[PDB]
């Protein structure tokens, strides 16, 4: 529906090469230092003042594993994205009150992180499919908001 | 809000780009076109085919302008005065498209030059590109 | 950003930017290099001879190389001139070995192209920067392979000798092909190749013989540019050296006349001087002769001669020049059994004396619509071709007879 079968193959292929342990910590650490208004939500994770502390903090790295796994879980079936993220969207809307833009910002940083880790293999058609995936996830986690 | 330590990274990182700046600008322009199809509406007569000479030519002039801005980092609005009027008063380019080009340009730099993109440099180069977009769009109406 | 004029007693006296600002990086730390001028040396390593290879710089015992970012044909010329080799032809060179890598580099900003040495042209940076994206600088001077013809009676013939570096040597016939000989004649400015002779016809050479066999495409402007491949030494005896005859083997002189641009035509063939026949001496052949004499374009040829026939025998050579070829050798010549020229009929030409504007297709015009004959085995027979606009075309065979072809044979000068 959303993606062509050739587009789906490449997206699923690259997601195999990823190192879930380190990619999640990388993207979360970058967002907390590039856009430094998300440090407010992660005050439970300790010191986050300096970029090296943000990268070296164990808690954000562990939270990166949770973020990455949920992204992989969302990739399981695209039409279910409304129902897949309905449980998580409520947490981000009623308890933490995370603005929908931060979902779009984290996804954009994820594309940059994946491009940094891979290199030339981040073919422009490949990133186009990834952006379409990211846009849906940001919309799906925000569609709960009303 | 580029601090003096932030501008030092910008000049050093852009220096490491070297002569490949023109190709990097061209790749970012092509990367944004196919990733965000609505952007092509602002280029009425340009040939949007992959590897087009005009796209390569446009990327060279875009990277030329950015390299000029780095040398004039302290005074950006004057170095980008002519481009600000053309991009806002003539073509009426929506400011939303600028954040798309900046993201695509950063991805091109990150993919082609991964070793030098430490998180400290990533923030500094991001703040530099945000400064350029605001200057160009500051008179949009 | 210290801006010293060049005469301040100390750097602090110069006008310099503030102790802060400008956002400098520690990789940009400046340095100096003061020397007496005798320690710096320039050498070429990794090539066939000293006039081709990778540029290597030794300054204060320290070895280094030169980056390619600022390299060009102008900078390539000044380096070759300093080494004494000659002019620079190619910015790449064929590798005979591998040179050791060195971390230190030399950078060229710009070079005017007429300086005596590389050190003289301004702002050459010695170390302090790296160019990993760029590569080494390579050159190939014109003294890599300098050809020469030795021991030939006619001006443009003799034994072929090729110079490697600063030493001379002959070349065996098996190494030299027809394509190689054409380049050699063109390089020497002796015209096109007329014939090639082997077996020490011109004479038995002396000295050492090169081993490599030239393998050139055929239209290279210099001997050095075309690639070569080494061959085993001693496979060719000394008697197997080659000789080359080029097309510009004619010597024609103007005499009796006080100004060299005017006078009676004199030709030297068979080891003697002789006057040319007046017949078949038109404007087109006259322009070529004056071009050879370097007088310039010519506008008039005398009808008869006040200069006389001369003491020498009357040569019956007749020339058929198109009008654009530089030398009389390139003009097709027919002299077998030419008609006898009476004593008072001797050719002459009055050149202008100005070498400018040559001849342009349209007086002093290369003309248009000149017919040519192809595939006929000669210059007087063949299929008719007509030059119209920028293309050559044929004629349909219908309504074609002797009276129709009578004009074509007359215009070409062949006859009937
Ligand atoms: C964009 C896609 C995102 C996904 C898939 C995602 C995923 C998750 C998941 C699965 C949890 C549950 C962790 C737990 O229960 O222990 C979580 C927690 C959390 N997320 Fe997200 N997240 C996203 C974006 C963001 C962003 C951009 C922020 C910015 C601050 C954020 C803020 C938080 C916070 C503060 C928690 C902690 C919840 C708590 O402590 O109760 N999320 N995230
Ligand atoms: C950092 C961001 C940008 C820079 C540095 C930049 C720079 C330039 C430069 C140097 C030119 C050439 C002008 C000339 O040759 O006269 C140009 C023209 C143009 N700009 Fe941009 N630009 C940027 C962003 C954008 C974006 C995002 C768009 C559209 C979505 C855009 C729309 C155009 C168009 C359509 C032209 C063509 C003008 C023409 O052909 O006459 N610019 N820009
Ligand atoms: C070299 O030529 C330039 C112009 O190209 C001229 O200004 C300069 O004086 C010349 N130098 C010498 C040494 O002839
Ligand atoms: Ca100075
Ligand atoms: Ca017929």
């Amino acid at each position: 529906v959303h993606l062509t079968p050739e587009e789906k193959s490449a997206v699923t292929a690259l997601w195999g090469k990823v190192n879930v342990d380190e990619v999640g910590g990388e993207a979360l650490g970058r967002l907390l230092v590039v856009y430094p208004w998300t440090q407010r939500f992660f005050e439970s994770f300790g010191d986050l003042s300096t970029p090296d502390a943000v990268m070296g903090n164990p808690k954000v790295k562990a939270h990166g594993k949770k973020v990455l796994g949920a992204f992989s879980d969302g990739l399981a079936h695209l039409d279910n994205l409304k129902g897949t993220f309905a449980t998580l969207s409520e947490l981000h809307c009623d308890k933490l009150h995370v603005d929908p833009e931060n979902f779009r910002l984290l996804g954009n940083v994820l594309v940059c992180v994946l491009a940094h880790h891979f290199g030339k293999e981040f073919t422009p058609p490949v990133q186009a499919a990834y952006q379409k995936v990211v846009a849906g996830v940001a919309n799906a986690l925000a569609h709960k908001y009303h | 809000v580029l601090s003096p330590a932030d501008k030092t990274n910008v000049k050093a990182a852009w220096g490491k780009v070297g002569a490949h700046a023109g190709e990097y600008g061209a790749e970012a322009l092509e990367r944004m076109f196919l990733s965000f199809p609505t952007t092509k509406t602002y280029f009425p007569h340009f040939d949007l085919s992959h590897g087009s000479a005009q796209v390569k030519g446009h990327g060279k002039k875009v990277a030329d302008a950015l390299t000029n801005a780095v040398a004039h980092v302290d005074d950006m609005p004057n170095a980008l005065s002519a481009l600000s009027d053309l991009h806002a008063h003539k073509l009426r380019v929506d400011p939303v498209n600028f954040k798309l080009l900046s993201h695509c340009l950063l991805v091109t730099l990150a993919a082609h030059l991964p070793a030098e993109f430490t998180p400290a440099v990533h923030a500094s180069l991001d703040k530099f590109l945000a400064s350029v977009s605001t200057v160009l769009t500051s008179k949009y109406r | 950003s210290v801006s010293c004029q060049g005469h301040e007693p100390a750097i602090w006296q110069c006008k310099h930017h503030e102790w802060g600002k400008h956002y400098c990086n520690h990789n940009e730390d400046a340095g100096v290099t003061c020397s007496d001028g005798s320690d710096l040396e320039l050498r070429l390593r990794g090539g066939g001879s000293r006039c081709a290879g990778t540029v290597e710089v030794e300054i204060q015992r320290l070895l280094g190389k030169v980056c390619d970012r600022g390299w060009g044909l102008k900078e390539a010329d000044v380096v070759c001139r300093q080494l004494g080799c000659g002019s620079a032809l190619k910015t790449s060179y064929q590798v005979y070995s591998k040179i050791q890598a060195t971390n230190t580099w030399l950078f060229l900003s710009s070079c005017n192209g007429n300086e005596t040495s590389l050190w003289d042209c301004k702002n050459w940076q010695w170390g302090g920067l790296t160019c990993d994206h760029y590569e080494e600088a390579k050159i190939t001077c014109s003294a890599h392979r300098e050809p020469r013809l030795v021991g030939g009676d006619i001006p443009c013939s003799g034994r072929v000798e090729v110079k490697h570096g600063d030493t001379w040597g002959s070349i065996c016939d098996s190494d030299f092909s027809l394509e190689a000989a054409s380049v050699l004649c063109r390089e020497l400015q002796c015209g096109t190749v007329v014939s090639i002779l082997g077996g020490a016809h011109f004479g038995e050479g002396n000295g050492q013989i090169w081993a490599e066999e030239f393998q050139c495409e055929g239209h290279e402007s210099h001997l050095s540019l075309c690639p070569v491949a080494p061959r085993p030494e001693g496979t060719c005896s000394h008697s197997r050296d080659v000789g080359v005859v080029c097309s510009r083997y004619t010597e024609i002189r103007l005499v009796n006349g006080k100004t060299p641009c005017e006078g009676r035509v004199e030709l030297k063939t068979l080891g003697a001087w002789g006057s040319l026949c007046n017949s078949h001496w038109d404007i087109e052949d006259a322009h070529v002769l004056c071009q050879q004499l370097k007088c310039g374009v010519a506008l008039s040829t005398p009808g008869g001669a006040r200069f006389g026939k001369g003491n020498g025998q009357i040569w019956r050579h007749m020339f058929h020049c198109t009008g654009t070829e530089q030398h009389m050798g390139d003009c097709p010549v027919t002299a077998l059994g030419a008609s006898l020229c009476p004593s008072e009929q001797v050719a002459s030409v009055i050149c202008s004396g100005n070498q400018s504007q040559t001849l342009s297709s349209c007086v002093a015009c290369i003309e248009s619509g000149q017919l040519r004959l192809v595939n006929g085995g000669g210059r007087c027979a063949g299929r008719v071709e007509i030059y119209h606009e920028g293309s050559w075309g044929t004629i349909c065979d219908d309504s074609w007879d002797l009276s129709d072809a009578h004009v074509v044979c007359r215009q070409l000068g062949c006859g009937e």
